[PDB]
RNA sequence: CGCUCUAAUUGGAUGGAAGCAGGGGCGAGAGCUCCUGUGGACCGAUUAGUGACGAAAAUCCUGGCCAUAGUAGCAGCGAUA
RNA sequence: ACCCUCAGAAGGGAGGCGAAAUAGAGCAUGAAAUCAGUUGGCGAUCGAGCGACAGGGCAUACAAGGUCCCUUGACGAAUGACCGAGACGCGAGUCUCCAGUAAGACUCACGGGAAGCCGAUGUUCUGUCGUACGUUUUGAAAAACGAGCCAGGGAGUGUGUC
């Protein structure tokens, strides 16, 4: 009748103080686009970033308005850097064999696009059977 | 025609550019306000070199144009106008929501905002805006 | 070419299509344009009088240099396009006589759709002065049509 | 960080590979990855190598395309048809 | 193929084949520039490096993001009071006490609420800053040089010796 998603798609993992405190800190913060300078003023100059090169470069110089250059000091907190929204750790998983060694309470799992739906179908029940979370889950008609 | 005014302002014996300095900062703040009587306002100073300078404006001007307003009505507005940021959109809506008057065309006297009157018995070196529009070559209709 | 733009209902609607026509591409828009939501028979009406010159045809993007004509009403620059109006013609008639053939009232019914597209260009050479030579081309137009029951 | 091909180790794909379009997530970033559609047969990862390996520019090269514009020309000549 | 249309071996429509005709003849895929139609946002009183960062309007099928708002309460850095009491100053105003107190960013907890709702994306409005890029140059927005736009192409290589 209606569209529902395999496996334990509410799970929510365990994070200490420290780190669920990190991971707001990243939402709240975020960061600038990074987008190439004058990216927007031609077609054939894409979004992508490269350094502003040039000896009178606005964005070079640090002229307010002209955007944001690449720092350090841009960073996110080593103790939350890379985690997905939902504040798990991602692992790449490929096949059935990939699902072993990983924690559900602080790892969720990724199937890769190239990996088709009869071994997925195989993954997914595996996944919800070892209480790990599908980030990208199959939605069958319940 | 009708204009519905929260401050209704007398201009009789005040300092022109006084009254208009407040009568902006009041208009910004969202009044409506209605300058009364501005043929009998005030301009201190030396008339002869007063009438110079509203003289150049008039004889000011090319193609692209420099309407300069002779009656005392149109110089009071645009002294206000001066005052106010009228290109944009906020300062616009508070120039647009303040009218001059010649004479008084409600049933209430306005009020006299202060520091704003001059004490004739003090001052000899003055003009009236009437004065200052006759001698421009404005037609006396008030 | 083309394919049909937009979706249509066999039941309640009939197709034409013009391919690959010898035609200025910038009248056939102003033509398109002009003659959607119009019933079948009054744009065949509309453009006999357009080929006859007692009916202008609006130019609103292409009208560079073009005289005012008094009957264009909201606008001022217009044109009477024959060929690409006599080209116009033959997809109604393609039309309505596909929707009769079909069981519908062919000049009664709507004009859904209707818009031209430049399908390519028919290439010339014009010798010009100096010992060189410039393009001289001719724009290929396609256009479709759906006709719709009221 | 990314690209080509080699090798070892190890994976994915007609239960839909690469590519492309639109969209979601990550990385300060080079860039990585996922979803949907299209496509319809190839594609990765790690490690060690290989280099015809990264473009916004050179009055750069080739191709394609827009505005210019339904504009100029289709008159001028002692042969005005 | 057949049928209809047409001046018509054209083209078109309907139809047939095939997993697929958006595989139909320079016919795998089918990007950008760009064109037609159309959707969303802005729009005929208003100002120009086209944006970055903030914050509002309007717009949004799913999926791949799931957060967000308000009462109250806990914590509470730097900073940090009003009122009042007393005491000065020609005066604007100030000192002492109240008090490093109330307050104070972030974060959290209970209760309540939102699912076009939070993020995000499109567009537009407001604020702040802002006269491209690369090169030449002491000094470039430059009335110094280069490019119409897009795609693809386009520049530290080999041998020998040190
Ligand atoms: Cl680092
Ligand atoms: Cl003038
Ligand atoms: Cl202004
Ligand atoms: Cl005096
Ligand atoms: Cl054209
Ligand atoms: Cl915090
Ligand atoms: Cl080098
Ligand atoms: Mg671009
Ligand atoms: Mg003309
Ligand atoms: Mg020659
Ligand atoms: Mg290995
Ligand atoms: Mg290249
Ligand atoms: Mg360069
Ligand atoms: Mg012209
Ligand atoms: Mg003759
Ligand atoms: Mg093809
Ligand atoms: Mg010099
Ligand atoms: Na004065
Ligand atoms: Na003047
Ligand atoms: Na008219
Ligand atoms: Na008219
Ligand atoms: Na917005
Ligand atoms: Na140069
Ligand atoms: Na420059
Ligand atoms: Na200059
Ligand atoms: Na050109
Ligand atoms: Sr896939
Ligand atoms: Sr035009
Ligand atoms: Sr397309
Ligand atoms: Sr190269
Ligand atoms: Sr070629
Ligand atoms: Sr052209
Ligand atoms: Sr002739
Ligand atoms: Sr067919
Ligand atoms: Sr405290």
């Amino acid at each position: 009748t209606e569209l529902q998603a395999r496996g334990l798609t509410e799970k929510t993992p365990d994070l200490s103080d420290e780190d669920a405190r990190l991971l707001t800190q990243r939402h709240r913060v975020g960061k600038p686009q990074f987008n190439r300078q004058d990216h927007h003023k031609k077609k054939r100059v894409s979004t992508s970033w490269r350094k502003p090169r040039g000896q009178l470069s606005k964005q070079r110089r640090g002229i307010k308005g002209k955007g944001d250059t690449v720092e350090a000091g841009f960073r996110s907190p080593t103790a939350v850097r890379g985690k997905h929204p939902s504040g798990f750790e991602e692992v790449r998983v490929h096949n059935v064999d990939d699902l072993e060694g990983v924690d559900g309470d602080t790892e969720a799992v990724r199937i890769a696009s190239k990996v088709g739906a009869r071994k997925r179908e195989r993954i997914e029940e595996e996944a919800e059977d070892a209480g790990i979370r599908v980030l990208n889950p199959t939605y069958v008609e319940v | 025609a009708e204009f519905d005014a929260d401050v209704i302002v007398d201009a009789r014996d005040c300092i022109m550019g006084r009254v208009a300095s407040q009568v902006a900062e009041q208009a910004l703040d969202g009044e409506t306000v209605a300058v009364v009587n501005a043929e009998r306002a005030v301009i201190t100073g030396r008339e002869e070199q007063i009438v110079e300078k509203y003289e150049k404006r008039v004889d000011i001007g090319n193609d692209n144009g420099y309407f300069y307003p002779k009656r005392p009505d149109g110089i009071f507005k645009r002294t206000i106008r001066g005052m106010l940021p009228h290109k944009k959109q906020r300062g616009r809506e508070a120039f647009e929501s303040v009218r001059v008057y010649l004479g008084n065309p409600y049933d209430e006297d306005g009020e006299v905002l202060d520091g704003t009157s001059l004490d004739r018995l003090s001052n000899i070196k003055f003009v009236t805006l009437g004065e200052i529009s006759e001698t421009l070559g404005a037609n006396k209709t008030w | 070419g083309i394919s049909y733009s937009v979706e249509a209902d066999p039941d309640t609607t009939a197709k034409a299509m013009l391919r690959e026509r010898q035609m200025s591409f910038k009248h056939s828009k102003a033509i398109a344009r002009e003659i959607k939501g119009k019933t079948a028979g009054e744009a065949v009406d509309y453009l006999e009088a357009v080929i006859e010159g007692d009916q202008p045809v609006p130019f609103k993007q292409h009208n560079s240099g073009v005289g005012h004509k008094s009957k264009v009403d909201g606008w001022d620059a217009g044109r009477y396009p024959e060929k690409a109006s006599k080209a116009f013609l033959d997809l109604l008639e393609n039309a309505v006589g596909n929707a009769d053939h079909q069981g519908f009232d062919g000049e009664a019914m709507t004009i859904k759709h209707v818009a031209a597209h430049k399908v390519g260009e028919q290439q010339g050479r014009k010798p010009r002065a100096m010992g060189r030579a410039s393009a001289w081309n001719s724009p290929q137009v396609d256009v479709e049509l759906i006709l719709e029951e009221p």
